[PDB]
C-alpha cells in the first residue's frame, strides 16, 4: 500500500474511470441560444417559482411553512417598518433569505428595476 | 362578527341564547365570550 | 390548512487599580 | 514563579483549603491576609474557598461579600465558583440573586447551562416549585435545553400540586427542544385534566 | 494594478455523478496518497442554518433494510435471482456487510448500475485500509489481542460464507461475481468501511437502512465533524451540510462523524483507522488514586455535561493543548466529586504522581514508543496499508498515554 | 497604447485583443497576456519595464 521511492516522496495509484460512461459525451454540452429566454425567465419572476419549489422539497407540511414564512415576515415589518411595501416586499424579502440560508445566492427580495427607463415620470408599457 | 352577532339576537326573538364559551387548555377556567 | 392545529453584578465592582 | 513562591503557595493554599472544607470562613480569612502579609497575591482558586467555605455555612451574605472581594481584586471567579453561589442561592429560594448570578456568568463568557440547570433543581428540592418555573421558563424559552431528568422532575412536581398551566408550557418547550412527550408526561397533564369537571 | 501584482482528482469521477443529478457546491474532490476526500474549494461562509454541500439522487446509492425481511432500495434484484438466497442466508444481526457485499458485487455485473463505473474510484484490495484484508503479521504490530481476535473472528466468518455460497455447483450469474475469496473480502471490506446506515422516508415507508452512498463515502470521519448527512425524503436527495453558523476555510476537509461514542478499536474494527484525538477512547486505571473532576474540567475549560464534554477554545486563546485526548481524560480518568467540596492541594499531588506512574506503567508494556513508531512509519518502503493502519493504532494509544501525563502534570500546577 | 514605445510585435497582440487604452492593459493580470499567441514570459519583462518606466 505506502510506497516510497529514493527520495522520500510518497508514490500512489491515482483512481480514474479505466472504463466507458456514454453518458459523459451527450449530457455535459450546452445550447447556445437562451439568452432572451433566460432574460424574460428573470422578468416576470420565474426564479422565485423554483425557488419555493426548492424549498419545498424540504419542508414536511407545506401549510406548516406558510405559517412560518408569514411569522418570519411580520418579524421584518415590525423591525423595519418603512423599508417594506414598495420595491422590497417583506414575504420576498424572507424568501430569498431562506435560500441564502442554504448557501445559495440571490439578489435581496428578487427586486430588479429596469436600466432603460428613459429617466423620471416613464412608465414601462405593456405589450397584451 | 356583524354576520353572528346579528344573528344571536334573531335567535334571541325566539327565546333561544346562543352562548360562545372558550375553555382554556391551561387552567381549564371557562369564558364568555362577549356576543 | 394553515388553521389546522392553531396555525446587575460584576458592575461597580472592579478594580481600583 | 520561582521554587520558592511555589513552595509558599502550596502550603498557604494548604491550610486555605484545608478551612475551606472545615466550614471555617473565618479562617479562610485569616490565610488570606497571611498571603497578603507575604506578599502572595490571592488568586481565582483563593477567593473560591473563602466562598466555598461560606457556602457550606448557609451564609448567603458572606458568600456574596466574598464574590465581591474576589471582583474587587481584579481576580476572574471560577466556573465551579459561580455555581457554588447559585446553588446556594436557590437552596434559600433566592431565585432572583439565582438569576444575576447566572447573568455575570454569562458576562464571564461560561457556560450557563449547567448552572441553569442546577439551579432549578435546587428550588425543586426546596419546595419552591413556584420559582423554579419562573426560572426553567426562562431558561427553556431563551433556548437552553434541559435534561431529560429534569423535563420528567418539572412536569410531574407541577401535575402533583395541580399547576397544569405550567406542566403543559413546559411540555410544549420538551417537544420544542427536540424531546417528545412519551405516555409518562401525558399520564402527568391527564391527572389534573380529569378533575376539572369537564370531559 | 492588475498587471503589476494532494491532487485533485480525475475530472471524471464527479462528472459520472454529475450528469446524473449530484450536485456538490464549495467542495472538489481531492486525492493523496492516504486516499481520497472531499475539500472546500473556497471560503464557506456562515449563515442561519446548514449549507448544502453535496446531494447525491437515491438512484446512485445501493441500499438494503437493516431490518428483515431484506429489501433493496432501489430494488435491482430480479425476482427470482440466485443472489437473494444467499443474501437470505445471512444471520439478521452479525451478517449486515455480507449482504452489503453481495448487493455491490451483484451491482459490479450490472451493466447499466453506476457502481460499475463508481467502483473504479473505490480502494483496492491492496489500498483498504480494512483489517479484514489484513495479514497475521500485519496483526500482530497492532499490539491489542482483544481487536486481534475480533478481526480474525471477522475474517474467519467472511471465510466462511464465501466457501459455503460460491462452491462449485452455484450457477455462472453466481460464480462471476466473486471467483475468489480475496475478491468477496475486498467487496466486505468495502461494505464495513463505506456503509452508512440511517433512518430513511421512502415514500409512505419509514425503515433503517444500511446504505452504499456514492461521493459521500468520499467524507472522512471527524468527531469534531463540520458536516452532517439529512435525508431529504421529498425528492429521495441525501444531504450532506454544513453545520449552521460553522465558517469553513477554502482548502478545509469536510467531515462526518461515522460513529458517536465510539472508541478507537471500534472504528479499527469497521473502517480501519484510529484517530489520536478520540474523545471516548479509555484507559484501564485501578481507581486507587482520583482527582477532582470539576478542577480538571475547569483548569482544561471542558465544559457540559460528562456525555456532551467539549472545549471552550474562547476561553483559552491559544492552549493548543486541549483536544479530544484530554476530553478523552477526563472521562477516563479516576475522579471523585462532592458537590461544591474543594480539593486539597497535597492530596490531589499524591493522586496525580500516583495516576502518572501508573501511565507510565502502561507505556513501558509497549516494545517500543511513540516517536520509535512514527518514524518506522516514515521509513517504511513496502508496507502494506493494513500494516501502517496497525502501526499508527499503536502509536495512536501511547499518545493518548502520553497525553494524560502532560494533562495531569499541568492540572497539578495549574492547581495552584 | 500607440502612445506608448512598444515593440511593433507587442502592439499588434494587444490590439488583436482588442486593448487599445492603457487601462485596459493594466486590468490585464499577467496570466492572460501569456494566454495570447506570440506574447510569452520573455515579454512580460519588457512590457513591464516599459510601463515601470512610465
Ligand atoms: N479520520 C480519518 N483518519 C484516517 N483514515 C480515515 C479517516 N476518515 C476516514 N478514513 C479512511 O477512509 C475510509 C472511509 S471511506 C472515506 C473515503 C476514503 N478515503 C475513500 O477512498 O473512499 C476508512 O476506511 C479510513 O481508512
Amino acid at each position: 500500500g505506502i510506497q516510497r521511492d529514493d527520495n522520500g516522496r510518497r508514490i500512489w495509484r491515482r483512481r480514474t474511470l479505466t472504463k466507458k460512461d456514454d453518458m459523459l459525451r451527450y449530457k455535459l454540452q450546452r445550447v447556445p441560444f437562451v439568452e432572451e429566454q433566460v432574460r424574460k425567465i428573470k422578468e416576470v419572476g420565474k426564479v422565485m417559482t423554483m425557488d419555493i419549489e426548492r424549498l419545498l422539497l424540504s419542508e414536511d407540511n407545506r401549510f406548516e411553512f406558510v405559517n412560518s414564512v408569514a411569522a418570519e415576515a411580520t418579524e421584518y415589518v415590525e423591525k423595519n417598518r418603512d423599508e417594506y411595501g414598495g420595491t422590497k416586499k417583506a414575504i420576498f424579502h424572507v424568501l430569498s433569505n431562506r435560500v441564502n440560508d442554504l448557501g445559495f445566492d440571490r439578489p435581496e427580495a428578487y427586486a430588479e428595476s429596469d436600466p432603460y427607463k428613459p429617466g423620471p415620470g416613464y412608465l414601462k408599457e405593456y405589450y397584451t | 362578527p356583524e354576520s353572528f352577532r346579528l344573528l344571536v339576537r334573531e335567535l334571541r326573538s325566539l327565546a333561544l341564547e346562543l352562548n360562545h364559551f372558550l375553555v382554556s387548555e391551561k387552567n381549564f377556567q371557562i369564558n364568555r365570550k362577549e356576543v | 390548512g394553515t388553521g389546522f392545529n392553531k396555525g446587575d453584578i460584576l458592575f461597580y465592582h472592579r478594580e481600583f487599580c | 514563579v520561582s521554587a520558592l513562591e511555589r513552595s509558599l503557595r502550596l502550603t498557604f493554599m494548604d491550610e486555605l483549603m484545608e478551612r475551606a472544607r472545615n466550614r471555617d470562613p473565618s479562617g479562610v480569612s485569616e490565610v488570606i491576609y497571611d498571603m497578603i502579609a507575604a506578599g502572595l497575591s490571592p488568586g481565582p482558586r483563593s477567593f473560591h474557598g473563602l466562598v466555598v467555605a461560606h457556602a457550606l455555612n448557609g451564609d448567603e451574605q458572606g458568600a456574596m461579600h466574598s464574590l465581591r472581594k474576589e471582583l474587587g481584586a481584579g481576580q476572574r471567579p471560577l466556573p465551579e465558583t459561580m455555581i457554588a453561589l447559585v446553588r446556594l442561592s436557590g437552596s434559600k429560594g433566592n431565585a432572583q440573586r439565582g438569576l444575576e448570578l447566572l447573568a455575570a456568568m454569562e458576562k464571564l463568557n461560561y457556560d450557563i447551562r449547567q448552572a441553569w440547570l442546577i439551579l432549578v433543581e435546587e428550588l425543586v428540592r426546596t419546595n419552591h416549585l413556584e420559582e423554579a418555573n419562573k426560572v426553567f421558563l426562562k431558561g427553556a424559552r431563551g433556548g437552553m435545553r434541559a435534561t431529560d431528568q429534569l423535563y420528567d422532575l418539572m412536569i410531574e412536581e407541577d401535575c402533583k400540586a395541580g399547576d397544569h398551566s405550567n406542566a403543559l408550557d413546559i411540555s410544549y418547550e420538551m417537544e420544542a427542544a427536540g424531546r417528545f412527550a412519551t405516555t409518562f408526561h401525558f399520564n402527568c397533564l391527564l391527572s389534573v385534566q380529569a378533575t376539572c369537571g369537564i370531559p | 494594478f492588475p498587471l503589476f501584482q494532494l491532487e485533485s482528482a480525475d475530472p471524471d469521477f464527479y462528472k459520472i455523478g454529475y450528469v446524473r443529478r449530484v450536485r456538490a457546491y464549495g467542495v472538489e474532490f481531492k486525492e493523496g496518497p492516504d486516499g481520497f476526500g472531499i475539500y472546500a474549494s473556497k471560503d464557506i461562509e456562515p449563515r442561519r442554518r446548514a449549507r448544502v454541500i453535496m446531494e447525491i439522487p437515491h438512484e446512485l446509492m445501493i441500499t438494503i433494510r437493516q431490518k428483515h425481511p431484506w429489501m433493496f432500495f432501489p430494488d435491482i434484484v430480479p425476482i427470482g435471482h440466485p443472489i437473494f438466497d444467499i443474501i437470505n442466508s445471512t444471520d439478521p444481526e452479525r451478517d449486515w456487510d455480507l449482504r452489503l457485499a453481495c448487493l455491490l458485487l451483484f451491482s459490479f455485473d450490472r451493466e447499466d448500475h453506476f457502481w460499475r463505473l463508481y467502483g473504479d474510484f473505490l480502494p483496492a484490495a491492496d489500498e483498504c485500509s480494512s483489517l479484514l484484508l489484513a495479514t497475521e503479521e500485519d496483526l500482530a504490530e497492532l499490539q491489542d489481542p482483544q481487536l486481534v481476535s475480533t478481526i480474525r473472528q471477522q475474517q474467519k466468518r467472511v471465510l466462511e460464507f464465501w466457501e459455503k455460497n460460491w462452491h462449485s455447483g452455484v450457477p455462472l450469474k453466481i460464480k462471476r461475481l466473486a471467483e475468489d475469496a480475496e475478491r468477496f473480502i475486498w467487496a466486505v471490506s468495502i461494505a464495513q468501511t463505506r456503509c452508512i446506515s440511517m433512518k430513511t422516508r421512502i415514500g409512505a415507508l419509514v425503515q433503517d437502512l444500511n446504505m452504499m452512498i456514492p461521493y459521500a463515502d468520499m467524507l472522512n470521519h471527524s468527531f469534531e465533524p463540520n458536516c452532517f448527512l439529512h435525508w431529504r425524503p421529498k425528492d429521495r436527495i441525501l444531504e450532506v451540510m454544513s453545520n449552521a453558523g460553522q465558517a469553513i476555510k477554502k482548502g478545509e476537509e469536510m467531515t462526518i462523524n461515522y460513529m458517536p461514542g465510539q472508541k478507537n478499536n471500534m472504528l479499527m474494527e469497521r473502517y480501519g483507522f484510529s484517530t489520536p484525538v478520540n474523545p471516548w477512547d479509555a484507559i484501564p486505571f485501578s481507581g486507587d488514586s482520583r482527582i477532582h473532576l470539576n478542577s480538571f474540567l475547569s483548569v482544561f475549560n471542558i465544559f457540559g455535561l460528562p456525555e456532551e464534554y467539549y472545549h471552550d477554545s474562547e476561553l483559552s486563546g491559544d492552549d493548543s493543548f486541549v483536544d479530544g485526548a484530554v476530553i478523552a481524560a477526563a472521562r477516563t480518568l479516576p475522579t471523585w466529586s462532592d458537590i461544591d467540596l474543594p480539593p486539597i492541594p497535597s492530596a490531589e499531588r499524591k493522586a496525580v504522581k500516583e495516576l502518572q506512574d501508573e501511565c507510565r506503567k502502561m507505556l513501558a508494556e509497549y516494545p517500543t514508543t511513540s516517536e520509535q513508531d512514527q518514524k518506522l512509519l516514515d521509513s517504511l518502503s513496502e508496507a502494506r496499508t493494513t500494516f501502517a493502519t496497525a502501526v499508527k493504532y499503536r502509536m495512536h494509544r501511547k499518545m493518548f498515554i502520553g497525553k494524560i501525563i502532560k494533562a495531569l502534570d499541568i492540572y497539578q500546577e495549574r492547581l495552584l | 497604447i500607440d502612445q506608448l514605445e512598444l515593440p511593433p510585435r507587442i502592439y499588434n497582440c494587444l490590439k488583436k485583443s482588442n486593448i487599445h487604452t492603457l487601462l485596459d492593459l493594466l486590468n490585464n493580470s499577467q496570466e492572460d497576456l501569456i494566454k495570447m499567441e506570440h506574447f510569452h514570459i520573455e515579454d512580460v519583462k519588457k512590457l513591464l519595464d516599459i510601463l515601470e518606466k512610465k
